[PDB]
């Protein structure tokens, strides 16, 4: 499964910026798909997570309240809204899935994920 | 051990599978019939080296050990080798557990695909229950 991420780029502080993943393949497999992002000296870390057969979604604490992720599963796409960003969301954001069920304890952790996008540069001002 | 429609039907009822996390019998049959075709020995390797085993296919990455996924979870702190018996009750208390994690019934890929959103009741009609 090839994951292709559009969108992104600079945004002021207290700004929005919606990224966009578009899964290859057939939609029914597609279990979770999982924005991760990687900042300046630290890991790459799970960011919101999207299980597609429910809509159930899993947040990490510090963008809580200030991002939404969501999809068109229809389409195999997955959506990443930033609003009210702040300096410590500048980071390359990726796009993870699996193919397999994860549970929701693990959803936010790389290694749960076997599929990725490109990364993507979110700068925040 | 290949089970029969209806005596896995009993045997899952007996087992209080009926209404489990609001899934009616038929749903849990329904799911044994497209995951493992009533056949508690089946197995299947997957491309990340887990195994699922048993009557419910149940996944090594995540909740039971085989070894030969170093650092996977056992989240039903079994071995792999217990969903394998002729006896479901330890595929069906770890499938409790899964059913439980947040996500109902859709952990079950074959269920997904085969028995979401069709008549699950048919597949308990005519038995003697
Ligand atoms: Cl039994
Ligand atoms: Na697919
Ligand atoms: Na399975
Ligand atoms: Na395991």
């Amino acid at each position: 499964v090839q994951l292709v991420e559009s969108g992104g780029g600079s945004v002021q502080a207290g700004g929005s910026l919606r990224l966009s993943c578009a899964a290859s393949g057939s939609t029914d497999s597609i279990e979770y798909m999982t924005w991760f992002r990687q900042a300046p000296g630290k890991a790459r870390e799970g960011v919101a997570a999207l299980y597609t057969h429910t809509g159930n979604t899993y947040y990490t604490d510090s963008v809580k309240g200030r991002f939404t992720i969501s999809q068109d599963k229809a389409k195999n796409m997955a959506y990443l809204r930033m609003d009210s960003v702040k300096s410590e969301d500048t980071a390359i954001y990726t796009c993870g899935a699996t193919r397999k069920y994860v549970p929701v304890r693990f959803a936010l952790d790389q290694s749960s994920y076997d599929y990725w996008g490109q990364g993507t540069q979110v700068t925040v001002s | 051990k290949v089970f029969g429609r209806c005596e896995l039907a009993a045997a899952m009822k007996r087992h209080g599978l009926d209404n489990y996390r609001g899934y009616s019998l038929g749903n849990w049959v329904c799911a044994a019939k497209f995951e493992s075709n009533f056949n508690t020995q089946a197995t299947n390797r997957n491309t990340d080296g887990s195994t699922d085993y048993g009557i419910l296919q149940i996944n090594s990455r995540w909740w039971c050990n085989d070894g030969r996924t170093p650092g996977s979870r056992n989240l039903c702190n079994i071995p792999c080798s217990a969903l394998l018996s002729s006896d479901i009750t330890a595929s069906v208390n770890c499938a409790k557990k899964i059913v439980s994690d947040g996500n109902g019934m859709n952990a079950w890929v074959a269920w997904r695909n085969r028995c979401k959103g069709t008549d699950v009741q048919a597949w308990i009609r005519g038995c003697r229950l």
